[PDB]
C-alpha cells in the first residue's frame, strides 16, 4: 500500500522542515549543510543592522563602538564568495550583545528576517570552530528556498509514502499542478506566528492572510474537490512565545479576534496558558470555517497543531496522520 | 470535395507562453502532467461551441498550444467576423479561470482575417476536414506577429468590424514574412 | 475524478520526421486558391502512399507542414531506417509534382529519435498528434534543414546502424534552437 502526500503552503511555513523530519524519523551529508549555516548566519546579523537606519523611528546602537562593525557587515553584504574569517564571528557576536541590535531584532516582523536569527547568533561560538559538527536540530533550523519538486520516499511498518515538496513562494505555485492528479491527501502548511508579519512577495500582504487566500484556493479548486487535507499549523513555539511577550496583539492584526471564545471541546496541553490556548484555537477556527463552507461530505479537513523543528512533536503528529490515512481508505 | 467560400472569417489563438511551463521530470512523467493541464485547456475553449451563440463557430484544429477555428462554413452579411471576435474573448474568459484554478498567468494572443478559402478534405489517408488558403496564412501571422492580450487583424477586416461598432488601434506597418509590408490593427476591449 | 480523462500514451525509441514548404505564403499570393489546394492535395496524396509504405504513420498537415513517425503504433527496431526511406521517397516525390504542375516547390526535411507521448487532447474534432521535447527538436531540424534534403540529428544517426553516408549538418549555424542545445547534426547523400 503506497501513498502519495503533497505538501502545499506559503513560502516559509514549514514545509521542507517537515520532510527532513522524515528523514530523521523514517530513513557525511552534514558537512555540506555548514556551508548554509553560516550563510544563514550572515544574513541573519546583515539583515538586522540594516534595518536599524531604516526603521521609524530608527534604532539607535548602545555603544558607538559598534558603529565600525557596523560598518563592516555593510561592507561585505554582497561579497560573492565570503570566507568568513575568525573577525566575522567576533564582530557579528559584538553586534549581536549590543542592545541597539537587540531592540532592533525585536521589531524584525517589521521588516524581512530569516526564523532562524536568534538560534544561529547565539550559538556563534560554536559554528566559527573549524571542527564544527552541525547538529540534528542544526540542519533543522537551516533555510535555504525552495525552487522546484521534490520527492522523498520513506517506509513505515512496510507501508510506502511519496511525499512531495514545492515552492510556497508565488512564482513557484505554478508548478503545484504537476501534482494534483492521484494525490492520496494533501498537507497544507501554515505559519501560524506569522500574523504580524506580511509575506516576501510584495511587503504588503499579511503573511497569515496569504496562508487564509491560499488554503481557500486549495479547498475550493477544481481539482481537488475529492482530496481531503491534512491541516499543520505549524510554529506554535513562536506563537505561543509572541502571544505570552504581549508586544503584538493579534487583535491588531484580525480584529475578529476580540469576539473569540475558546471552544468548549478544546484540549489544551498540560500547563499551557490559557490566552496561548485561546490564540491558538482562533487561528485554526479561521482555517475550519473555510473548510465548513463547502466540500459537502466528499473530502475533509484535518487539522493538527505543530512545530516542525520538535521531532518529538512531528513523530506524534505524523503517526496521528498515519491513521487517518488507513482508517479513512485512502 | 472541395468547396470555394468567398467570406469566411478565420481565426488563431495562442498561448505563447504554455512552451516554457512545458518541462520533462521524473516527477511530471516526463511531461505528462503538462500535457494533462493543456487537455483541460482544450476542453474549456470546445465546451463554449455548444453555447447557442456560438453556433456558428466550426473548430477546425489546434496546432500544439495554438487554437484554430473558424465562422462562415455554413453559408448584416457581415456579422460572422464580429462573432469570432466574440469567441476570442470568451477563450480569455476561460483561460482566466484555468489560471485561477492552476496558480498560473497564461495569456492569449489572437490574429484573425477574413476571405476566400476552400474548404475539404486533402491527401489519402483520414477524413480530416480543413481550410486552406491565403487566408488562412496571413490570419495565422496576425497571431505570430501579434501582442498578448490583443487580437490583431487586418486593414479590410478592421474595416468590416468597424460597420459592426467596433473601435480599432492602428499598430502600424510590419513587414509579414511572404507579403511584405502590411498595415494591421489592434481591436479595442 | 475530477481531471478530465486523458487517452494519451508514452512511447520510447521512435523516429519523427518533418518536412516544410519552403515560401508556402509567397507561393499562395500568386496563385488562385483552387491551384494551391490542387498542387498541395497532389503532393500530400502520394506522401500519405510513401507513408504506408514505409512503414510510417502519417500524424496530421499543417497547411505546408507535413509530419509523420514511425514505431507507432506498434514497436519497431527498424524505426530510424523507416524515416530516413520516407524522406528518400518524398524528396522524389516533390520533383514530379514540380514537373507535371510547374510551381515551384521545395521542402526541408528534419529527423531526429527517441520519446514521444501520443494521443488526442480535448473533447471535440480529435485529431492523432505527438508531444515531447524530442517532437519539439525534429521540427527545428526542419527549419534548420536545406531545401530538398535529408537533415538528422546525430540521436537519429545512432539507429541509422551506419547504412547511410552523411556529411556535417552543421545546424547550429543555421538554427539557434540546435546551438543553444547544443545539437550535432547531420545531411544524408
Ligand atoms: N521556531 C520554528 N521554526 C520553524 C518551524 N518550522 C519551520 N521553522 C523554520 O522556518 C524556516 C522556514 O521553513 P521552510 O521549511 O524552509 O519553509 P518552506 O515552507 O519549505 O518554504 P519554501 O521552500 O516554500 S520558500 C526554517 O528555518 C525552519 O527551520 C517551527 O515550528 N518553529
Ligand atoms: C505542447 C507543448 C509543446 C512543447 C509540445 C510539442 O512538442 C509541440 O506541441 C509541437 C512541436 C509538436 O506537437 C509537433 C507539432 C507542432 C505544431 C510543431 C508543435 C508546436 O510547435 C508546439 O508549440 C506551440 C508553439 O504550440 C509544441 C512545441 O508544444
Ligand atoms: N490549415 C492550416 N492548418 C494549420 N496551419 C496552417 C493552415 N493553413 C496555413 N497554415 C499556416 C499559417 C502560415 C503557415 C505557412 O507558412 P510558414 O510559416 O511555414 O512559412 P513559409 O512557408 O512562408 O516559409 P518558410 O516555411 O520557408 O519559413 O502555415
Ligand atoms: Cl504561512
Ligand atoms: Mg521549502
Ligand atoms: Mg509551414
Ligand atoms: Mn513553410
Amino acid at each position: 500500500a503506497t501513498h502519495r502526500l503533497l505538501l502545499l503552503g506559503a513560502g516559509e511555513s514549514g514545509k521542507s522542515t517537515i520532510v527532513k523530519q522524515m528523514r530523521i524519523l523514517h530513513v557525511g551529508e552534514k558537512a555540506t549543510k555548514v556551508q548554509d549555516i553560516k550563510n544563514n548566519l550572515k544574513e541573519a546579523i546583515e539583515t538586522i543592522v540594516a534595518a536599524m537606519s531604516n526603521l521609524v523611528p530608527p534604532v539607535e546602537l548602545a555603544n558607538p563602538e559598534n558603529q565600525f562593525r557596523v560598518d563592516y557587515i555593510l561592507s561585505v553584504m554582497n561579497v560573492p564568495d565570503f570566507d568568513f574569517p575568525p573577525e566575522f564571528y567576533e564582530h557579528a557576536k559584538a553586534l549581536w550583545e549590543d542592545e541597539g541590535v537587540r531592540a532592533c531584532y525585536e521589531r524584525s516582523n517589521e521588516y524581512q528576517l530569516i526564523d532562524c536569527a536568534q538560534y544561529f547568533l547565539d550559538k556563534i561560538d560554536v559554528i566559527k570552530q573549524d571542527d564544527y559538527v552541525p547538529s540534528d536540530q542544526d540542519l533543522l533550523r537551516c533555510r535555504v528556498l525552495t525552487s522546484g519538486i521534490f520527492e522523498t520516499k520513506f517506509q513505515v511498518d512496510k507501508v510506502n509514502f511519496h511525499m512531495f515538496d514545492v515552492g510556497g513562494q508565488r512564482d513557484e505555485r505554478r508548478k503545484w499542478i504537476q501534482c494534483f492528479n492521484d494525490v492520496t491527501a494533501i498537507i497544507f502548511v501554515v505559519a501560524s506566528s506569522s500574523y504580524n508579519m506580511v509575506i516576501r512577495e510584495d511587503n504588503q500582504t499579511n503573511r497569515l492572510q496569504e496562508a487564509l487566500n491560499l488554503f481557500k484556493s486549495i479547498w475550493n479548486n477544481r481539482w481537488l474537490r475529492t482530496i481531503s487535507v491534512i491541516l499543520f499549523l505549524n510554529k506554535q513555539d513562536l506563537l505561543a512565545e509572541k502571544v505570552l511577550a504581549g508586544k503584538s496583539k493579534i487583535e491588531d492584526y484580525f480584529p475578529e479576534f476580540a469576539r473569540y471564545t475558546t471552544p468548549e471541546d478544546a484540549t489544551p496541553e498540560p500547563g499551557e496558558d490559557p490566552r496561548v490556548t485561546r490564540a491558538k484555537y482562533f487561528i485554526r477556527d479561521e482555517f475550519l470555517r473555510i473548510s465548513t463552507a463547502s466540500g459537502d461530505g466528499r473530502h475533509y479537513c484535518y487539522p493538527h497543531f505543530t512545530c516542525a523543528v520538535d521531532t518529538e512533536n512531528i513523530r506524534r503528529v505524523f503517526n496521528d496522520c498515519r491513521d487517518i490515512i488507513q482508517r479513512m481508505h485512502l | 470535395y472541395h468547396q470555394s467560400y468567398d467570406c469566411v472569417c478565420v481565426m488563431f489563438a495562442s498561448i505563447p507562453d504554455f512552451k516554457e511551463f512545458y518541462t520533462e521530470s521524473d516527477v511530471n512523467k516526463e511531461g505528462l502532467e503538462c500535457l494533462r493541464l493543456l487537455n483541460e485547456i482544450i476542453a474549456d475553449f470546445d465546451d463554449l461551441l455548444s453555447k447557442p451563440k456560438f453556433s456558428g463557430v466550426e473548430k477546425i484544429k489546434t496546432i500544439g498550444s495554438t487554437y484554430m477555428a473558424a465562422t462562415g462554413l455554413s453559408a448584416r452579411q457581415y456579422m460572422h467576423i464580429g462573432t469570432m471576435v466574440e469567441f476570442a474573448y470568451a477563450l480569455v474568459g476561460k483561460l482566466d479561470a484555468i489560471n485561477k484554478h492552476s496558480f498560473n498567468d497564461f495569456k492569449l494572443r489572437v490574429g484573425i482575417n477574413h476571405g476566400p478559402v476552400i474548404a475539404g478534405v486533402i491527401g489519402a489517408q483520414k477524413p480530416q476536414y480543413d481550410i486552406w488558403g491565403n487566408t488562412v496564412n496571413v490570419a495565422s501571422r496576425m497571431d505570430s506577429t501579434g501582442v498578448l492580450d490583443k487580437i490583431q487583424v487586418t486593414e479590410e477586416t478592421s474595416l468590416i468590424l468597424q460597420t459592426l461598432g467596433y473601435t480599432c488601434t492602428c499598430r502600424g506597418i510590419i513587414n509579414v514574412k511572404g507579403k511584405g509590408d502590411l498595415k494591421t490593427y489592434f481591436v479595442n476591449t | 475524478m475530477m481531471f478530465h480523462k486523458i487517452y494519451i500514451q508514452k512511447h520510447d525509441n521512435v523516429s519523427i520526421l518533418f518536412a516544410d514548404i519552403e515560401g508556402f505564403t509567397s507561393l499562395a499570393s500568386q496563385c488562385t486558391a483552387q491551384e494551391l489546394v490542387m498542387t498541395l492535395n497532389e503532393l500530400f496524396a502520394r506522401f500519405d502512399k510513401l507513408a504506408a509504405e514505409n512503414h510510417c504513420l502519417r500524424i496530421k498537415i499543417l497547411g505546408d507542414c507535413y509530419y509523420c513517425v514511425s514505431g507507432l503504433p506498434e514497436a519497431r527496431a527498424d524505426h530510424a531506417h523507416c524515416c530516413v526511406e520516407m524522406g528518400m521517397d518524398m524528396i522524389e516525390a516533390i520533383s514530379l509534382v514540380r514537373e507535371m504542375t510547374g510551381v515551384n516547390v521545395n521542402m526541408r526535411v528534419g529527423i531526429h529519435s527517441g520519446r514521444v507521448h501520443c494521443g488526442v487532447l480535448g473533447l471535440r474534432k480529435w485529431q492523432f498528434d505527438v508531444w515531447s521535447n524530442d517532437v519539439t527538436l525534429a521540427n527545428h531540424m526542419e527549419a534548420g534543414g536545406k531545401a530538398g534534403r535529408i537533415h538528422i540529428t546525430k540521436a537519429t544517426l545512432s539507429y541509422l546502424n551506419g547504412d547511410y553516408e552523411v556529411e556535417p549538418g552543421c545546424g547550429g549555424e543555421r538554427n539557434a534552437y540546435l546551438k543553444e542545445h547544443s545539437i550535432e547534426t547531420f545531411l544524408i547523400l
